[PDB]
């Protein structure tokens, strides 16, 4: 089953597969069977959902084979399985939104402690694996902290998420 | 009956609709008859298929019909 | 109705960036102009929502990046000046936004 | 780019008195039949108005006064008979192919006693 990481608010395009290249009709449905958007032949509608004002396509490579699902501003209430209905097949893919920030936003010191919040969707263990210039790559869980914050520790550190074989890169804000 | 330079007016007689609408929201009950039957407008999508569209005198008018699939319906009126 | 609405009155300094916004309403929300005395009307550029696209003119590269919003870079006195919003296919444009830059 | 160059600069005409100014483009501009420019009227504290598209039709919401007519890199704005409320600044723009260029202006004055 296809999976994909967002990162809370970026934009996201699930993307299903075709042979026929004719852009045949084709179907966006959540794991509780709920449409989100539509193709009556050539048009694009937006059904009654959650994901009206997020869903977007490609219609000009519609005749190509493809069919991706844009959406922009990713949130982690919006992490359902999707299925692809194009001709006759069931595709389905997985969405796992999550977002990973600082408490403290500017105020920080030299010899003070760090520390990490992230927020994982509904139904979910991802691990936080940090990565510094200076070498501190702190392996861990969902939250993870530091107990030293100084001036060295300058720059944005880059704790990566990881679950299920899947990463997304991540940034830390660092204001000394 | 819809006639009319941005702006045009489209005519519906309330007293006829109501019978066809009656007939079939009635005919709708026999396949699910325990749910209640809500109407509403459209969804969202292109200008084309949100909003009623049509092509008259080489002119591709646009009209809204809104005030015609919110009302809720039920046994009565 | 088509009608389009855009923020208020800015007043920003000299080599920041600014972000201006335009609301709308009455249909689809699925162009830029600037406007400065002794210059008339030049129209900055035309983006897409729903998909993103980008296009701009020769004199705007590098310089702007764009409910729509549109941000300005590398602000400076020449940038002092009226900006309007308008949808493209322009059937109709936003009321207008004065945009000062000067750090007084 | 095409290049746009109105004239006159400046334009006096007398109340009700018929009002024409020509836009010249650097490149042809029809393609099969149709031409397409704009012309837009703005006033103070008001946007650009779209006073005529297509080059032979009139925008919703404009008075039949304004009209347009030529062809090729000639084109000519048109208003008649001209009123008080005319007074404004007409420019012509061109939608022929990008960029998309705009014309030099041109200031109506209403001519009066």
């Amino acid at each position: 089953k296809k999976v994909v990481l967002g990162k809370k608010g970026d934009t996201v395009e699930l993307t299903c597969t075709a042979s026929q290249k004719k852009s045949i009709q084709f179907h966006w449905k959540n794991s509780n069977q709920i449409k989100i958007l539509g193709n009556q032949g050539s048009f694009l509608t937006k059904g009654p959902s959650k994901l009206n004002d997020r869903a977007d396509s490609r219609r000009s490579l519609w005749d190509q084979g493809n069919f991706p699902l844009i959406i922009k501003n990713l949130k982690i209430e919006d992490s359902d399985t999707y299925i692809c209905e194009v001709e006759d097949q069931k595709e389905e893919v997985q969405l796992l939104v999550f977002g990973l920030t600082a408490n403290s936003d500017t105020h920080l010191l030299q010899g003070q402690s760090l520390t990490l919040t992230l927020e994982s969707p509904p139904g979910s263990s991802p691990s936080v694996q940090c990565r510094s210039p200076r070498g501190k790559n702190i392996q861990g869980g969902k939250t993870l902290s530091v107990s030293q914050l100084e001036l060295q520790d300058s720059g944005t550190w880059t704790c990566t998420v990881l679950q299920n074989q899947k990463k997304v890169e991540f940034k830390i804000d660092i204001v000394v | 009956n819809c006639t009319r330079i941005r702006q045009a007016h489209c005519n519906i007689s309330k007293a006829r609709w109501n019978e066809t609408l009656g007939q079939i929201v009635a005919k709708l009950e026999e396949q699910f008859p325990n749910k209640t039957i809500i109407f509403n407008h459209s969804s969202g999508g292109d200008p084309e298929i949100v909003t009623h569209s049509f092509n008259c005198g080489g002119e591709f008018f646009y009209c809204n019909t809104t005030p015609l699939f919110n009302s809720t319906w039920n046994n009565t009126r | 109705q088509v009608q389009l609405k855009q923020s208020g009155t800015e007043l920003v300094r000299p080599g920041t960036s600014v972000k201006m916004s335009c609301k709308a309403a009455g249909y689809t929300f699925t162009g830029w102009v600037k406007q400065r005395p002794g210059h008339g009307l030049e129209w900055i550029g035309d983006f897409y929502p729903g998909g993103d696209y980008t296009l701009y003119s020769e004199n705007f590269m590098g310089k702007a990046s764009l409910t729509a919003y549109m941000q300005l870079s590398s602000l400076t006195s020449e940038d002092s000046a009226i900006y309007y919003c308008a949808r493209g296919h322009f059937a109709y444009w936003g009321q207008g936004t004065l945009v000062t830059v000067s750090s007084a | 780019d095409i290049v746009l160059t109105q004239s006159p600069a400046s334009l006096a005409v007398s109340l009700g008195q018929r009002a024409t100014i020509s836009c010249k483009a650097s490149q042809s501009v029809d393609y099969d039949g149709d031409s397409y420019m704009n012309w837009y009227q703005q006033k103070p504290g008001q946007p650009p108005k779209l006073l005529i598209y297509a080059a032979s039709n009139l925008e919703s919401g404009i008075p039949a006064r304004f009209s347009g007519s030529g062809s090729g890199t000639d084109f000519t704005l048109n208003i008649h008979p001209v009123g008080e409320e005319d007074a404004a600044t007409y420019y012509c723009q061109q939608s022929h192919e990008d960029p998309w260029t705009f014309g030099g202006g041109t200031m109506l004055e209403i001519k009066r006693t």
